[PDB]
């Protein structure tokens, strides 16, 4: 059924899954037009499709062209992400195929159910943990291939950069969690935090810092600081 | 107008026919039912006094043969059986008619309640549902299971409902997932109707065969059923607009006759709040709307 606190460690299991997060699918900007009626404008989204025990990201990038003359956007938004995911599937290898999906949002569920009919042993799950995948778009490398894309594209990262060589998933879920929620809190302050040092620097073919295991904590620190203080800020406590 | 002529009736037991139904008590002089319509199906059903558990009856058309109760000691139960001496038969009827020993059944001229309630039932047709060959008419019971809910133990004894599943392969064509998910058309007319069923007064009927178990036995997974097939008309934006129409006077005659402390177990609050309030047919079931609302507001 539903995946939480209880049962936490399944996720970094051998078993193949993946999280789906579609908040980032469509994404509007609203505004005012000259006769001073409201419209919205699409901008380029992108699916979230994540396996938590190797850091595989598959970003589906979502041109704003699909949305050209369609109606009743934000549910057509989640049909599209679960075409996209069943896609996905199909398009790797059997011993590649994930066991069970996990999608962020319930809304979700039968919309891939349906998509993935052709594939009864696919699991999929909703989860009650409060995922910080909305904050996705405040990678600064991610937020650029959506921008820029030009057309339908699907791009590949390792969002754990080669953390693997050194900690455990369940460690680096944890770190990516925490950095994501702390972008999602207080964007500015959490981007301060990560590049406000001039002297550690992002290697090309990574998404994070190049922190020592020494400045990690530190900067884990920093981002629990931050979650506190405005969850101070918010409720002034 | 037929006769159905008990042996005797041994055990204390409450007796319905169609919509009827009186108390019989522990060996007393009752030898069955008179004046029974011809032109319809019709149901014969039985509560112990002694154990409410297990509503068990028969379906049957007293065109297709003579049929009487005998009540067996082995198995508990008053049974159906055909007699096939037709004068033996039409001699112990006119006897027990002579010495006044049965109930007539209660029709009321100007009531059509009953047809109705069984405008598309047939015996034939119940028998590709219920199945027991060597008889003519049809024995159903609170506990029995449906094809559906056995592959969610015995076969035989089973109703045989056509499988509906929303999300199923059957339901949904390949690259119309959405479209087919959130309108039902295509799985309501070709599927269902042109594939499986052949036409609506087959579609209608198995609806209708559902809707008189389910309240006459509890049977819940003929319940289930029933509230398919609502839901696959009601959530299909195309719908040929005699449906339509008949599937509203079907419902209505439903909601009328069923007992107004049952509809909490009978009446599934989402499939009816989204059939009147939320579906393509919202606005296309008016005496049922209207019934439903004035009597049963509550659930909606
Ligand atoms: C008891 C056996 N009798 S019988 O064989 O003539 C069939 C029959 C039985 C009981 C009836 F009320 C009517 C018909
Ligand atoms: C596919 C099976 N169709 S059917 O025509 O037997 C449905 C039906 C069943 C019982 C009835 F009393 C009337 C109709």
């Amino acid at each position: 059924g539903a995946m939480n606190s209880s049962n936490y460690a399944e996720l970094f299991n051998n078993d193949i899954k993946l999280f789906v997060d579609d908040t980032n699918v469509y994404r509007v900007t609203v505004h005012k037009t000259f006769e001073g009626n409201v419209a919205t404008k699409a901008i380029n989204g992108c699916i979230f499709t994540l396996n938590p025990k190797t850091g595989h990201l598959f970003l589906k990038i979502i041109h704003t062209s699909v949305w050209a003359g369609q109606k009743r956007l934000s549910q057509l938004a989640k049909w599209k992400t679960a075409e996209e995911v069943s896609a996905l599937v199909r398009s790797l290898p059997k011993e590649e195929q994930p066991k069970q999906i996990i999608v962020t949002r319930k809304a979700m569920l039968d919309p891939l159910e349906v998509h993935m009919l052709d594939f009864p042993n696919i699991a999929i799950r909703p989860t009650e943990l409060r995922l910080p995948f909305s904050a996705a778009m405040s990678i600064d490398k991610l937020s650029d291939v959506v921008m820029k894309a030009t057309e339908p594209q699907m791009v590949l990262f390792n969002i754990y950069d080669d953390w693997l060589d050194r900690i455990s998933s369940y460690t680096a879920f944890s770190r990516l969690t925490l950095l994501l929620r702390a972008l999602k809190t207080n964007e500015e302050s959490a981007k301060m935090i990560l590049l406000s040092d001039p002297t550690i620097t992002i290697k090309s073919y990574h998404l994070w810092p190049s922190f020592t295991d020494e400045q990690w904590i530190t900067i884990e620190s920093q981002m629990r600081d931050l979650i506190l203080t405005e969850y101070g800020r918010k409720y002034n406590v | 107008m037929n006769t159905v002529p008990f042996t005797s009736a041994p055990i204390e037991v409450t007796i319905g026919i169609d919509q009827y139904s009186f108390n019989v008590k522990e060996n007393q002089p009752f030898h069955g039912i008179k004046d029974i319509p011809i032109g319809h199906v019709h149901v014969i059903h039985f509560q112990h006094a002694d154990n409410s558990s297990m509503r068990y009856g028969y379906w049957f058309d007293c065109r297709m043969g003579n049929f009487y109760i005998q009540y067996d000691p082995k198995d508990g139960l008053y049974k159906m059986m055909e007699e096939r001496d037709g004068a033996k038969f039409e001699n112990i009827v006119h006897n027990f008619k002579e010495r006044q020993m049965m109930v007539s059944y209660p029709k009321i001229d100007e009531d059509d309640t009953w047809y109705n309630l069984t405008e598309f039932v047939q015996m034939d047709k119940i028998r590709k549902i219920v199945r027991k060959d060597e008889n003519q008419f049809s024995y159903v019971d609170s506990s029995m299971t449906t094809v559906q809910e056995n592959e969610l133990s015995d076969p035989a004894h089973s109703l045989n409902y056509t499988v509906i599943n929303f999300k199923s392969r059957e339901a949904i064509r390949p690259g119309h997932e959405m479209e087919d998910f959130l309108d039902k058309s295509y799985y309501l007319n070709t599927v269902m109707l042109q594939g499986i069923f052949k036409n609506s007064s087959n579609y209608f009927g198995e609806l209708q065969f559902a809707f008189l178990n389910a309240m006459f036995f509890g049977n819940y997974g003929s319940s289930l059923q029933w509230h398919a097939m609502i839901e696959l008309i009601c959530s299909s934006a195309t719908v040929p607009k005699h449906m339509l129409d008949k599937l509203d006077e079907i419902l209505y005659y439903q909601i009328k006759t069923l007992p107004e402390q049952y509809s909490d177990i009978l009446l599934n609050e989402r499939v009816w709040n989204i059939c009147l309030y939320s579906s393509f047919q919202k606005n296309s079931l008016h005496n049922t709307e209207k019934i439903m609302e004035n009597k049963y507001p509550e659930l909606l």
